């Protein structure tokens, strides 16, 4: 296979070889011809243990004729062993390149039959397509579109199948047309990659995460695909940074750093906007500063981390605390930010909050109303957000009291009164403080 | 190997960089147009 050295690929090959059907037995059961049985036996002796060569076509015909699951698994295992073997496999790839019918038959066999047989056939097809002559973007797209490949990729319990699929996609990503095919497959099966990244942030799993990161970086190498994936998941960069921080592998950290840099790379569209959004939401600058302080054994990973830190510092130099506050308000997440407790920041941003007919004040009132509606859950994060919103409302009422009338018209006083009866002690205290700042002494 | 895989990934990135560089070259053709 193309990546038979992987543990998941070896396990798949062993599973396929476990269900083995003799060529003579298939011929006896009218599942193959005498010449086809002889060719299958020769191929088995050559690879599973003489090379079939031109006799590979009769073996494939016998495999198609033998619809039994055991025979299909044996044929897939033999094909995988031939692909792994240096002498065999290459001849089959050359024959498929010369005759597209053989390549089409191999592609159809891929991701078909038994799960082990499907995995072995897919590995053989990937190995055949590894050669430039036998490479085919259409065959790769057809194999990816198969339901078996999607099930293997989404098989959370079957980590080996997901790792094998990710490795195959990463290997296919080298060819630019196959790179576009892999990008389309990623656009289709984004939730699987997101789940893999979340598992990595929170062995077979490590290899699968590394393969997924490599595939993501290969997709992000193209600026159009990187720009498309940037808007696909706004929290993807944060998840990648968290996984890189959690993971201690040098290769995984380097791949994550490269993927993060590609998203913010100047080649991708809206590079400055993407970098600013990442630094505002995912806290790219402090994470990069912490990574730079930390020592990395890998030189390439260290250089990538230094470049990412420099880019984050350059992006944050133009940004200000007002941009961070705006991003926090847009994300509706507040955890008692230093600007909230900074008297100088509130004094210097009071006019900005009241600007545009108190647009920021209206947004804060809407966030407070949403938190009050969400106050039934009374989650710790929800309680912290409610307290921060109450503190911000109290500050915006104390300074430039013109927003107090707008908040009262928008039901801010009613929201504060409702929060005054909240079970949480901190929320009740914040609401009482807001009420005191409103009309109290 | 890990180094070979990193080089292959860098080679793919270099090919993507070449495509990006080709777009810059193609931009000159648009200016020439």
């Amino acid at each position: 296979k193309i990546l038979m050295d992987s543990t998941h690929f070896n396990e798949i090959r062993s599973i396929i070889r476990s269900r083995s059907v003799a060529w003579d037995a298939l011929a006896r059961s009218e599942e193959l011809s005498e010449i086809d049985a002889s060719t299958a036996k020769a191929l088995e002796s050559i690879l599973v243990k003489k090379v079939n060569g031109k006799t590979l076509i009769p073996l494939i015909h016998l495999l198609s004729t033998s619809d039994n699951e055991d025979c299909k698994k044996s044929v897939q295992n033999l094909i995988a062993e031939l692909l792994s073997s240096d002498k065999y496999g290459d001849d089959t790839v050359k024959f498929f390149q010369e005759d597209p019918k053989q390549l089409e038959q191999l592609f159809d066999v891929s991701l078909k039959g038994d799960f082990q047989t499907v995995l072995i056939s897919g590995f053989n097809v990937v190995s055949l397509l590894v050669q430039n002559g036998l490479h085919n973007v259409k065959l790769v797209e057809k194999l990816l579109k198969n339901n078996n490949l999607i099930n293997i990729l989404q098989n959370i319990e079957q980590m080996d199948t997901c790792y094998v699929c990710i490795r195959l996609l990463q290997e296919l990503a080298v060819i630019p047309e196959y790179r576009d095919v892999i990008w389309l497959h990623e656009k289709k099966f984004m939730p699987t990659l997101f789940k893999i990244l979340q598992r990595a942030t929170d062995h077979l799993g490590i290899q699968l995460q590394y393969h997924s990161l490599l595939l993501i970086w290969l997709l992000t190498f193209n600026p159009v695909f990187a720009n498309e994936l940037v808007q696909k998941y706004l929290s993807d960069f944060l998840d990648l940074l968290k996984l890189v921080k959690i993971t201690i592998k040098e290769k995984v950290s380097r791949l994550c750093i490269s993927i993060i840099l590609q998203c913010c790379s100047t080649r991708v569209k809206q590079h400055k906007k993407v970098i600013k959004q990442l630094l505002l939401l995912g806290n790219a600058l402090p994470t990069v500063q912490s990574l730079s302080e930390r020592k990395y054994s890998d030189e390439e990973l260290r250089q990538d981390i230094s470049n990412l830190k420099e880019i984050l510092e350059n992006e944050y130099q133009e940004l200000t605390s007002f941009d961070e506050y705006v991003a926090e308000l847009d994300s509706k997440l507040l955890c008692w930010s230093p600007p909230h407790v900074d008297n100088g920041f509130w004094s210097d941003n009071i006019d900005e909050f009241k600007k545009d007919n108190y647009k920021i004040f209206r947004q804060l009132i809407e966030l407070l109303q949403a938190k009050v509606r969400n106050g039934d859950v009374n989650a710790k994060q929800e309680k912290i957000i409610i307290q921060v919103a109450l503190n911000d409302i109290t500050h915006v009422v104390e300074l430039l009291p013109e927003s107090i009338d707008v908040l009262d018209k928008t039901g801010g006083k009613a929201d504060i009164m409702e929060l005054l009866n909240h079970s949480d002690s901190r929320v009740k205290y914040e609401a009482l403080k807001a009420t005191q700042a409103i009309i109290g002494y | 190997e890990a180094e070979e895989k990193a080089k292959e990934i860098q080679l793919k990135a270099d090919q993507e960089y070449e495509i990006e560089k080709t777009n810059i070259v193609r931009n000159e053709t648009n200016n020439i147009d």
